[PDB]
């Protein structure tokens, strides 16, 4: 719940849980426990509700390459502890 | 522990 999850030896979560970490330019950061084939934008619309965002404002990056919201942990080959960047992007309309 | 999250079903 409120609570830290231990997780020492486990390599996925019942169902192919894994988690990942999203931080932007300013060095906030929320972290969400994810399943494997689920989209980028299910963590990403969640980073919204928490941390006090709007979804088109943000966009996210792996290492200078565009990760898309059709992209995936399965096709970005995120970790059980992945870590995300963002950059507060211009989309002109 | 922040977000847990579902689209999917939880499991």
């Amino acid at each position: 719940m409120a609570d830290e999850k231990p997780k020492e030896g486990v390599k996925t979560e019942n169902n192919d849980h894994i988690n990942l970490k999203v931080a932007g330019q300013d060095g906030s950061v929320v972290q969400f426990k994810i399943k494997r084939h689920t989209p980028l934008s299910k963590l990403m619309k969640a980073y919204c509700e928490r941390q006090g965002l709007s979804m088109r404002q943000i966009r996210f990056r792996f290492d200078g390459q565009p990760i898309n919201e059709t992209d995936t942990p399965a096709q970005l080959e995120m970790e059980d502890e992945d870590t995300i960047d963002v950059f507060q992007q211009q989309t002109g309309g | 522990g922040v977000i847990d999250l579902t689209m999917d079903d939880e499991e």
